[PDB]
C-alpha cells in the first residue's frame, strides 16, 4: 500500500539544526509531489509549501521563507526538512503529506508525523 | 484557529445517530474560486486522515456517511449517523489564487453521551 | 489555472 515513514523524534536546543525524513513506499516516488504541514502542540495545522520529486524544487509557504529547507534523495525514495537555527517555537509535529493527482493540492497519503521539541529552560 | 485563513467553527456536538453539518469559510480566491476543498479528520496523537478531496469525493475505504459540499464561498461537511468514533478534530483546506493551500483552523466535534 | 505541483 502506498506509506510515507518518518524520521523519529528529536529534542534540540535553539539554535540547532534538525533534519527530519520521509521515506515514501507502494507508488512511483518521482510521479507526485510531496507537501510539508506543521502542526504546534494544542494548535492546527499550518501549510509548509511543497517540493517537485520531479525538478527537486522547493516552493516555501511565506511563514516558512528562510530558515527551512526541502530536498530529496530520490536514490531511496526519501523526501527530507531540515530546519535550521531552531527556535523555541518550531516545538511541533512535522507531517510530510503525498500530493494527490492531478495537481498535488490534496494530500491523500500522510507520514506518521516527527515531533521536534525545542527546549528553551523554561 | 479563529485567525485562520478559512473559517471553521471552533467547537461542534451531535448526539448518537444524529446528522451534523461544520462549515468553512474562505473567498473567491480559494473555496469559491476552485473545487480543490479537501477535509482531513484527526484523532488524538494520529496524522490527519483525508476523508473529502475535490469538495465532494470520498477516497475509497471512507464511510458514506461522511458528505461534502459547497455554496458560494463556504463549504461544509456533514456527518450522519453520528458515532462515537467520530469524535475528532476536523480541518478544511483550499487551493488558492495566489498557489497555496489554506487551511481553516479546526472543529473539535464531540459526541454527546457517547 | 491551478498550479501542478509536480
Amino acid at each position: 500500500q502506498v506509506q510515507l515513514v518518518q524520521s523519529g523524534s528529536e529534542l534540540k536546543k535553539p539554535g540547532a539544526s534538525v533534519r527530519i525524513s520521509c521515506k515514501a513506499s507502494g507508488y512511483s516516488f518521482t510521479s507526485l509531489s510531496m507537501n510539508w504541514v506543521r502542526q504546534a502542540p494544542g494548535q492546527g495545522l499550518e501549510w509548509m509549501g511543497w517540493i517537485s520529486t520531479k525538478s527537486g524544487d522547493p516552493t516555501y509557504a511565506q511563514a516558512f521563507t528562510g530558515r527551512f529547507v526541502f530536498s530529496l534523495d530520490t536514490s531511496v525514495n526519501t523526501a527530507y526538512l531540515q530546519i535550521n537555527s531552531l527556535e523555541a517555537g518550531d516545538t511541533a509535529v512535522y507531517y510530510c503529506a503525498r500530493g494527490q493527482p492531478p495537481v498535488g493540492w490534496t494530500f491523500d497519503y500522510w507520514g506518521q508525523g516527527t515531533l521536534v521539541t525545542v527546549s528553551s529552560g523554561g | 484557529g479563529s485567525q485562520s485563513a478559512l473559517t471553521q467553527p471552533p467547537s461542534a456536538s451531535g448526539s448518537p445517530g444524529q446528522s451534523v453539518t461544520i462549515s468553512c469559510t474562505g473567498t473567491s480566491s480559494d473555496v469559491g474560486g476552485y473545487n480543490y476543498v479537501s477535509w482531513y479528520q484527526q484523532h488524538p496523537g494520529s496524522a490527519p486522515k483525508l476523508i473529502i478531496y475535490e469538495v465532494s469525493k470520498r477516497p475509497s475505504g471512507v464511510p458514506d456517511r461522511f458528505s461534502g459540499s459547497k455554496s458560494g464561498n463556504t463549504a461544509s461537511l456533514t456527518v450522519s449517523g453520528l458515532q462515537a468514533e467520530d469524535e475528532a478534530d476536523y480541518y478544511c483546506s483550499s487551493y488558492t489564487s495566489s498557489s497555496t493551500l489554506v487551511f481553516g483552523g479546526g472543529t473539535k466535534l464531540t459526541v454527546l453521551g457517547g | 489555472d491551478v498550479v501542478n505541483q509536480n
